[PDB]
């Protein structure tokens, strides 16, 4: 069984021409391999880009072009757009089976900076009846997808009880994330100040609670 | 127009089987081939097999004895059936259409079926309404929430007012709090809408047969 190799990731800026490659472990990639290219967008949504005869489906931009360069299959994106940020998979035909490559993640820089919109939620009265209290800190509409979250109780930092998600895309191309701090109902009743601090690109935005 | 509808979430125990139905519309299975592909949490795409327009099939060598793909042209349904599942078979399984030249590309794909192969205990989620601690200012925006705590396995579906609300909705990725998952969802509505009108969080977890509605009330 053949292994199909692609670059793990490529980073580019808008307007740049990039070339992704697809290599076969059994030898040269030929026309008889009918190389296909597929694009994966956030929330596990796949769409076809290039067919077996280098043909594009209706609606796929003309900047996407498939070819054979020497012994490898290749996808050339002539003028990378911000919407081209995705994972690109190549698939090769070997007489009686298809083999997908490992995928190339494409990152497109130069997108506008957007500061995070933070919301801090107190625990429900129903939560406190199970002797547990979860404080939820939601973080939306930020770009770049790098954020650090710090939690404070009365002013003192806590490392125990906190769990934060990795940033992922929203429907509008910006990022979202959430952080949780699980305490006991006793601890919730005992203190008077809880804070969620979300730091993004040097600047810190903070939301607090007071029982 | 073109859609490939996949059957719901599946929890499978090691050594047992998996069955998925891909129901298609906007085209006929007599003209198109339907492929089955998977993506593990820690990998890329793996092709499993295909059923061509003519009824012919092809599979990845290692799957010949454990995987079958068949169809019913009149019902516009393709059936995936795999036996002897193992922990490493945990993945998102997709069916994808592919035509003959000049339509020979994997153009339209199904949304995916989340398959978890585990001998672990299925846990229902504890759904909690999240209202702000402070009352809203006169004529402003309020952000209400919903906590979906401690479930296994993925996924969970969260809607607001049965799907009526969407524009101000944010549903966040799950986190892993010791073998169990936790996510939250929020909806931002005008202060003239809530508490005046009813705002409800609807949560569904297929694997544990739970479907709950939690009304957001003040304080
Ligand atoms: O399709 C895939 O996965 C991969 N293909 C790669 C090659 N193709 C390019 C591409 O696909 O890129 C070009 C040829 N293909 C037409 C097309 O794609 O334009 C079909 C030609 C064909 C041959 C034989 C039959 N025989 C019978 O009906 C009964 S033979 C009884 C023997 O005892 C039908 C069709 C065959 N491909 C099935 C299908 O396309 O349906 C399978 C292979
Ligand atoms: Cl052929
Ligand atoms: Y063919």
């Amino acid at each position: 069984q053949a292994v199909v190799t692609q670059e793990s990731a490529l980073t580019t800026s808008p307007g740049e021409t990039v070339t992704l490659t697809c290599r076969s472990s059994t030898g040269a990639v030929t026309t008889s391999n009918y190389a296909n290219w597929v694009q994966e967008k956030p929330d596990h949504l796949f769409t076809g880009l290039i067919g077996g005869n280098n043909n594009r489906p209706p609606g796929v931009p003309a900047r996407f072009s498939g070819s054979l360069i020497g012994d490898k299959a290749a996808l050339t994106i002539a003028g990378t757009q911000t919407e081209d940020e995705a994972i690109y998979f190549c698939a090769l035909w070997y007489s009686n089976h298809w083999v997908f490559g490992g995928g190339t993640r494409l990152t497109v820089l130069g997108q506008p900076k957007s500061s995070p919109s933070v919301t801090l939620f107190p625990p429900s009265s129903e939560e406190l009846e199970t002797n547990k209290a979860t404080l939820v800190c939601t973080i939306t509409d930020f770009y770049p997808g790098v954020v650090t979250v710090d939690w404070k109780v009365d002013g003192t930092p806590v490392t125990q009880g906190m769990e934060t998600t990795q940033p992922s895309k929203q429907s509008n191309n910006k990022y979202m994330a959430s952080s949780y701090l699980t305490l006991t109902a006793r601890a919730w009743e005992r203190h008077s100040s809880y804070s969620c601090q979300v730091t993004h690109e040097g600047h810190t935005v903070e939301k607090s609670l007071s029982p | 127009q073109v859609k490939l509808q996949e059957s719901g979430p599946g929890l499978v125990q090691p050594s047992q089987s998996l069955s998925i139905t891909c129901t298609v519309s906007g085209f006929s299975l007599t003209d198109y081939g339907v492929h089955w592909v998977r993506q593990s949490p820690g990998k890329g795409l793996e092709w499993l097999g295909v059923i061509w327009s003519g009824g012919g099939t092809a599979y990845t060598a290692a799957f010949i004895s454990r995987l079958n793909i068949y169809k019913d042209n009149s019902k516009n349904q393709v059936f995936f059936e795999m036996n002897s599942l193992q922990a490493n078979d945990t993945a998102m399984y997709y069916c994808a259409r592919r035509g003959s030249y000049p339509y020979n590309y994997f153009d339209v794909w199904g949304q995916g079926t989340t398959v978890t192969v585990s001998s672990a205990k299925t846990t229902p989620p504890s759904v909690y309404p999240l209202a702000p601690g402070s009352a809203a200012q006169t004529n402003s925006m309020v952000t209400l929430g919903c906590l979906v705590k401690g479930y296994f396995p993925e996924p969970v579906t969260v809607t607001w007012n049965s799907g009526s609300l969407s524009s101000g909705v944010h549903t966040f990725p799950a986190v892993l709090q010791s073998d169990l998952y936790t996510l939250s969802s929020s909806v931002t509505v005008p202060s003239s809408t809530w508490p005046s009108e009813t705002v409800t969080c609807n949560v569904a977890h297929p694997a544990s047969s739970t479907k709950v509605d939690k009304k957001i009330v003040p304080r």
